[PDB]
DNA sequence: GTACCTACGGC
DNA sequence: GTACCTACGGCT
DNA sequence: AGCCGTAG
DNA sequence: AGCCGTAG
């Protein structure tokens, strides 16, 4: 379901990973088609912290993201073959949008950690509110999140490696109890 | 008991057919709408989804239509509604949408869970004066609602936006036109019932598609208009320009009506792979919201780009026919109509609507005058009124005493009992006298319209002309000879 | 600040999603036993005036309203939730009144939301009863264009009655359904003894009562669940062994456990025989109809101890299933594992609060009314001067100000007069005022007394609970077999 | 998507062909299941007067119906292997339910004519109110349309086969003009 | 009118 | 969360 | 040949 | 296992 750009110049190229076929249409129409690609995701993606490798590799979502990035995975990861020096994550800005972001970040950290370290990974800042991405025209997506001169993109900084490891394990792994205790400790029911 | 097979086929197939011709796939000649559309618009109306108000979600709107008027699939209704809100589908769009409503790449809309819609200002003119006994309402499918048989349609919607329906045993294919030209055509017809179709084409120069583009010649136009059927050649707007170093390129900025842009480029890239065309080095879609449609084809050096352009018109949808087949519902049965007939029918509809509205306006005016005549009698003799009421046990005895004592109708006497103490202040007494005086002048003006058919006819002219001045726009499609 | 530590983003994002799912998706409220989707559906039927006297409405329209007005999520989620509430085999006391194909015990999916219709049941009335008497705290909706309830008044213990199940984050919930008659007898005992033990309560509430009936083996698992909030309860089908002719026998099953699929269970039994993992079974049939209720037949091979076959079937098939009790619910908008007494305590407090707030409302409302009637007496008594004052005046404002000064009326009594219709000047209207006023004062006294005493308020709750128990109570279905 | 009965005696076995998976579920639930079988259709079905016999065998619904009946086609037919003696057509009492009926009769006439001839074909009479099939509970479908006691099947009889040929080729064939003439002739607005 | 992919926790 | 199957006419 | 647009 | 039921 990928829709690529014209430029073969990875430095200037950017790929947007969006939530829902619904919003994929909109962003497909409002972008700069020359240097901006788009790949829509059907809802919740696989959580690679729990899944084993066979299942990760047969999953189409994962597949489409590896192919479009063109760096390979694990040991075979080659940053030189980066097709975009900006991979940008774009979700609804609700609690489900959050969850989808955590899944994508988990995938990158466990399978494409150098992308993060190389700073190629960004997070989009769409307009917050009651409305989500599927309920927006193509012009109001350009002007707020895809227009370079107007948007504000948060780059993803990886610093303490071991802290990131234990965080991903705790928040996304199969042991529930550590998750539960984390929620209890930090849950601020306003 | 039993059933012959041959008799059962005839009965069952004939029922389906008629139910697709009427009540599915052909437009009405008077409002130019098919049932799903009319039910969408009436719904948008009865839900109060006007341009002033904020949008409502499409799921709610499609939910109401499916349940109150249109017992079919939500898809058959949302899809119909999506096409009504696409500037590239409708020449004058009837829905105002928010969210992804599709593009020229065969790009679907977003889910109805997401998009939202309201009316456009021109839809207002479709529905104007519907609640004023201008058209006939009928029962819905389950008898639990009432729906319009046709809309007031204060502009010529059939020809403005066109239509396409694959019926059973027939089809219709009508192209959009330009509103300014149609109304002027109607105004000419209104001044000379014997005007010729040749004379009418001095107004209506031809179809006018939302996507602009070209038309080649008027021989297909004149045939379609005079007979109902014609074949009309469309072409893209394409120029040849230089790109640098003697190399040229072709730039396409407008494509034919109802042509998928992505499908067309595929066909081009396909013809290139299969070597079915020569001289093409690059092909990009440089289209955006900020520059509009722009499809470039880079030409190989020292190669005749005009030859390549001419072969792309032969081998791609860059040139496309439109088969005009003007079959509409006239008096509830399908008919292939010329242009004049289509305008004639719409005009007799406007006559009807405006006259019905005037009579409705007249009845309601005399009713409200009658009520106020009684209110003024009450003000004139308020002392006696109060006496009369205080001296009674029930509502009925009071109502009978008033009628008797002051020679009031039952409605008048009721209007007096229902009056609130507040309406006795200096200003409320004045408002009542004032409404009376204005209503009398108004009644007079209504009777003057109904007294003469030329004044009615002229009133129709004025209201069309106002619509034209406010909503009429420039021709987009160029008709080239 | 156009950068983000990956650890911090993951921490805040996941915490945001967990909390949201816990307190606003998957866990029920301890007061009304309802999840936000379910609360919005019911609030939707009410606001749409879909009471059970009203005919059925297109479900699509209902889900449309709910989705637009209060619940901005997938229509499939809302509808399926509405479906479950209308299924007699899912809900022990069903809340939605379905017209159309709403599914079967075979995982027969219900028909599409354009094909179904629905309205409230009589018992949902008791859930929503007194919603418009300031009994519960309303809040804004997602877009700020609506008001939705934070909790239904819930005049019967809905949580324990219809039960709950939800997978959340960090935690899941599994509360079984109960018999309303026992619940009400339980709450009443509680209200007569704040220091009542779990054993004493179980004298009323024997155990769960599933809408599918069946058996429960023993009170050990139940006791643990009611005391700790957690425990395993063994649900067994109702099978009997009988003669099918010629010395042959057969096992006949007429009730299956809660949340078991009939088709899928038959697959497993078929699979067992096919793979030769159980011997003595010549045939298997599903002879279930409208007329016979549920009936699964298992042909036992001639000269086989059909009781041994039966026992193996329990062991190796869904014929016997366990229910992992895990009584988690929101208390003060926080998840908690509760035992049975906690759940009954929080509910009684809810009922006390509800009935208390209803009374204050009625008091304020009656007081306001009487204050109007006094303004009306004075009006009718001086009707001649009232009108002159009104007539002599240019504006409403001038009228109002004159009325108040001249007749000692508050602004809202002067308005009440200006709004009055001429037909209120009739002969015996003065008496209706005089009759209504005195009746009002009577009512006022009654209300103030209920608020004067706590024991009277509590007695009012007991009486309104007893009514419900007598109108809605029904026999237990699940047999708790002591073995 | 087929659901058979238990009895393997075609003399008593009946099969109902229902319109749409919604109605499909309803009927599978209310039937007798001992002598009554169900096979739903996912909407409008192929028109076998306009298909060059190449795609007819790619149509899953076509193939499923053959399998259910247990016979064959045309020159390779056998009435004596018919798994049922009552093949009942049951569709919405609206004009689309009628069209589908016509699409089935066409399939029968050109492929299983002997079944029409054998009178094994029937047409269910569901309550002729506005309410479709998917909108009805199971108990209603039983009592009104499925129950052998209260129901009212119409049996299909094949008469002037030449005339039937000419009819089937006008209504369903690829010459629109003759169809269009038939509509105009017999149109009762 | 499908086949239906995913997260989430507890058996 | 997102699917493709069919009918129907006329145009290519 | 297959694609347009309301339908199942 | 995979299935319970709200979500994407
Ligand atoms: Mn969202
Ligand atoms: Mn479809
Ligand atoms: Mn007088
Ligand atoms: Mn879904
Ligand atoms: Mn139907």
């Amino acid at each position: 379901k990928l829709a690529d750009c014209s430029s073969k110049s990875p430095e200037e190229c950017e790929i947007f990973l969006v939530e829902g076929d619904s919003a994929g249409g909109s962003t497909k129409s409002g972008r700069d088609s020359r240097t901006q690609a788009i790949l829509p995701l059907r809802g919740k993606i696989l959580n690679v912290e729990k899944a084993r490798l066979d299942r990760i590799l047969n999953n189409n979502e994962i597949r489409q993201m590896i192919t479009a990035f063109g760096t390979g995975i694990g040991g075979d990861f080659d940053l030189a073959k980066a097709r975009y020096h900006k991979i940008v994550i774009m979700t609804d800005a609700d609690v489900d949008g959050a969850h989808i972001r955590t899944l994508l970040l988990t995938f990158f950290y466990r399978f494409m950690r150098p992308l993060i370290e190389a700073g190629y990974v960004y997070i989009a800042q769409p307009p917050t509110g009651y409305k989500g991405l599927g309920e927006m025209n193509a012009d109001q997506l350009w002007e707020t999140t895809m227009n370079p001169e107007h948007r504000a993109l948060l780059q993803v900084k990886l610093e303490d490696a071991i802290e990131a490891d234990q965080t991903f394990e705790m928040l996304m792994g199969d042991v529930v109890e550590n998750r539960r205790q984390f929620i209890e400790d930090n849950a601020v029911y306003a | 008991n039993e059933r012959n097979i041959t008799s059962e086929m005839r009965e069952s197939f004939l029922d389906y057919a008629m139910s697709v011709i009427v009540a599915r796939a052909l437009p009405d000649v008077r409002d130019g709408l098919k049932p799903v559309h009319r039910r969408i618009l009436y719904g948008l109306n009865e839900q109060g989804m006007t341009p002033d108000k904020s949008y409502k979600k499409s799921a709610r709107i499609v939910g109401d239509v499916m349940g109150k008027y249109h017992p079919h699939g939500d898809s058959s209704i949302y899809e119909a509604m999506v096409r009504m809100a696409q500037d590239f589908s409708y020449r004058y769009p009837l829905v105002d949408g928010q969210g992804n409503f599709g593009s020229m790449d065969g790009d679907g809309a977003a889910a109805m869970r997401f998009t939202e819609a309201r009316m456009t200002k021109i839809t207002l003119e479709l529905l104007r004066d519907i609640n004023k006994d201008t058209i006939d309402f009928i029962d819905n499918y389950d008898g639990n609602e009432r729906e319009p048989s046709v809309l007031p349609a204060r502009f010529p919607n059939l020809l403005a936006n066109g239509a396409s329906g694959i019926a059973v045993g027939m089809a219709t294919n009508i192209p959009p036109h330009n509103l300014t030209e149609l109304i002027n055509g109607v105004l000419s017809l209104s001044k000379n019932p014997d005007i010729s179709i040749a004379e009418l084409m001095e107004d209506i120069e031809g179809p006018d598609f939302p996507t602009a583009g070209l038309i080649l010649g008027k021989s297909g136009i004149r045939r379609a208009y005079e007979t109902g059927r014609g074949s009309i050649q469309m072409r893209s707007r394409a120029v040849i320009e230089e790109r640098g170093g003697g190399r040229q390129r072709i730039v396409v900025t407008e494509i034919p009506f109802q042509v998928n842009k992505a499908r067309m480029i595929e066909k081009i890239a396909e013809l290139v792979r299969d070597k079915k065309i020569d001289g093409i080095t690059d092909l990009r879609d440089e289209t955006s919201l900020r520059t509009g449609v722009r499809v470039v084809i880079d030409v190989r050096k020292d190669a005749n780009a005009s030859v390549i352009l001419n072969n792309l018109y032969k081998q791609t949808p860059l040139q496309t026919s439109f088969g005009v087949n003007m079959i509409a519902l006239v008096n509830g049965r399908p008919k292939l109509i010329n242009l004049k007939e289509a305008l004639v029918h719409y005009l007799e509809h406007q006559k009807t609507v405006v006259r019905r509205r005037t009579q409705y306006n007249l009845r309601k005016a005399k009713d409200r005058a009658h009520i106020l005549e009684g209110l003024r009698i009450a003000l004139d003799h308020i002392d006696e009124i109060i006496s009369t009421i205080r001296e009674s046990d029930t509502d009925k005895v009071a109502m009978e005493s008033l009628q008797q004592r002051f020679k009031l109708s039952e409605k008048q006497a009721q209007a007096i009992l229902d009056m609130r103490l507040r309406r006795l202040t200096g200003l409320e007494r004045d408002k009542i006298e004032a409404e009376y005086n204005e209503l009398l002048n108004y009644i007079s003006e209504l009777e003057t319209i109904l007294a003469d058919e030329e004044v009615l006819l002229q009133l129709v002219r004025d209201e069309l002309t106002e619509i034209r001045d406010r909503f009429g726009d420039d021709r987009r499609t160029e008709i080239q000879l």
